[PDB]
């Protein structure tokens, strides 16, 4: 997107390269800006992706923590209900054998 | 193996603290290292509910310190887990694994840790 | 110079720009579409994020009713030992 | 002054009489302990029925928060302590509380795998 | 109100912002695409512009020579009439 | 790009909905902000689109304007040339018949 | 002094002695009207050879540029002087300058439709 | 018509300004509303070249003050151009549209006013 070669009716031979030499000079500087501002977001987007693997990894863990406390958890509630069984054994034997 | 219900009767005695049951079915030739479904011995079993001579005859019957449930916890770690201290030590003194670790990773140690179980883990630093 | 020489100088500097504008115009390119892979992963983050910050709390909550339960059993562990210990007493 | 501290135990051991005497000596139902526990709270966590009773007959409140965010509700659950649930809610325990961690009663149930509770903790009041 | 209601009255204003969110994003949509359309023409402009640039100089550079060149010829004309004013008094 | 439904190992169904509620709730206010920021800018785009029809016109017209200078400049370049041409006759007799 | 303003018509009209009268009484070799022409530039723009000739040979600006930017190489190449270019050449006249419009003499010749003036201006020197 | 290698030598002596030449091929039945093939006819010709009486005597001879060349210049058009005064005059009095327009649309006073001719321009407004 550019002015294209010549775009002229009246012969404006030096003036067109002038001209055009000129406007794709600035436009390099232009295209220079681009080049800044697109490596220096690329830049701020690599410190984004660097922590995917870690919440990648916190997820991980967490969810192998909690698999591992849940299995437990299930245990120990086996036990607490076995244990609360065996109570009702022992105060319904000293109403029997008070 | 030929006719494991043996086995089952003494699985069943392990847990219901049934002493001279265990006794009796060890005579008869039941299989110490026998399996429920999920995976227990008679050794996992007493260790679980806590019966301490029972260990203490099995272990005595060459059941293994270091026979895994389905889950891949010892009866170190269900002693570990229920705070089951002098069970533990016996089982120690026979040899358990106290690196030995269930499919989650969890040794005993990290048992009492995840309890806080002061006492359950200094009785696991103090050895090699 | 000569007329006929800063006509060539131009054309041949012309060139330079020209030239130099789409090896500068072809970097753009590769760093736009790179620029949209990075993008299509930074929508992963909070996506991500979120998920492990459910399942930290996951972890969390579990932990604390374990942590509970632990006593609760040492708890009635030892109920049942004192009167067990009655019990046997009551002979 | 620590007419409470005694209550706290009162109700945690199950101490019928003791309870009463110390509402006598106007001891607030309301105590807390280091934790954040009320009466109520303690009097949930070890199925004291009668000793809930007489604390919700007492002015103590039903949906306390322990320093955790835990009701007596949430004890209760936790525990299968389903009488304790049942009179919990009759005197107009919030269901739908939560603790710090987001849980409610409901949530602490089906974590224990409690196909009961469940079904009458669905008997929403 | 009862827990059984607040569970239904978050089910259903949650109902709310979903549908609203679904229709809200719509709307985006029609406005990304479009305003696509419109920097597809924004580019037409500086090339407009500047070629709209390049005609006007491109008169008025012309007047200027024409401009130039109707008084040389009213100078032209008019020594051709001195001229031909001496060329005939040279009878 | 949200959280899915009960992303949950354990049971939070309360929380789960006031949650995700409250997260589509902001979402809303985000997209709100971005149609916004899209009309407000549709917005400054239309104002540069409006220049459009302008410099088609500018251009239409100096083209013309052009076409019409030219055809009167080569015109008088003939008559320049022609007058040109004639005192060349005009001073050649002054020099024959001075 | 108005020397020069004497000296533009002199060079205007063709008046051949009066330039060298007014040379001889140091009037500006580059005095400028009101347009900002040069003796120089009147001179080309009238076909007038041999007064081009004593004024470059009296130190006159070959690049003079008018007000609008110039040059007596334009103006000749304009109205079709081949031989003001030849010797505004000759004596090192910048054939690529341009007035202010952008236009070169080559171009102005182009415009012209001069087709040899064209390919005379193209032994670029 | 029936061959105009007459009309072809009239307007060449249009050109030439040529009077009596004119007067003897307009006898010869040259047909004054000849045309070149860039379209011009004798008086557009004699306008161009500012050849008065010769016009005077073609509209006498009901040559059209409204011919159009072929870009559609008309004899007004080309004396306005080069600035002949007395030719357009006559040609106004004879009845040439002053709101005559070439294929560009410019009319006489347009090229009056682009030229910036200060006397043809108020002598073109003076009319209806």
């Amino acid at each position: 997107g550019l002015v294209p070669r010549g775009s002229h009716m009246a012969s404006m031979q030096l003036e067109d390269l002038r001209q055009q030499l000129q406007q794709a000079e600035e436009a390099l500087v232009a295209k220079q800006e681009l080049i800044d501002k697109l490596k220096e977001e690329a830049e701020q987007h690599k410190i984004v992706m660097e922590t995917v693997p870690v919440l990648k990894a916190q997820a991980d863990i967490y969810k192998a923590d909690f698999q591992a406390e849940r299995h437990a958890r299930e245990k120990l509630v086996e036990k607490k209900e076995y244990l609360q069984e065996q109570l009702e054994q022992l105060q319904r034997e000293f109403n029997k054998l008070k | 193996h030929h006719g494991s219900d043996l086995g089952k009767k003494l699985l069943e005695a392990a847990r219901a603290g049934q002493d001279d049951e265990v006794r009796i079915l060890m005579a008869n030739g039941a299989d110490v290292n026998a399996n429920d479904r999920k995976g227990n011995t008679p050794l996992h079993l007493a260790a679980d509910y806590d019966h301490l001579e029972i260990v203490e005859v099995l272990l005595k019957h060459g059941a293994d310190v270091n026979a895994h449930d389905n889950d891949g916890s010892t009866p170190l770690h269900l002693a570990a887990l229920f705070g089951h201290l002098e069970i533990v030590e016996v089982l120690l003194k026979h040899g358990a694994d106290v690196n030995a670790q269930d499919k989650f990773g969890k040794t005993a140690f990290d048992i009492s840790i995840d309890n806080g179980n002061e006492d359950l883990a200094e009785i696991l630093q103090k050895l090699n």
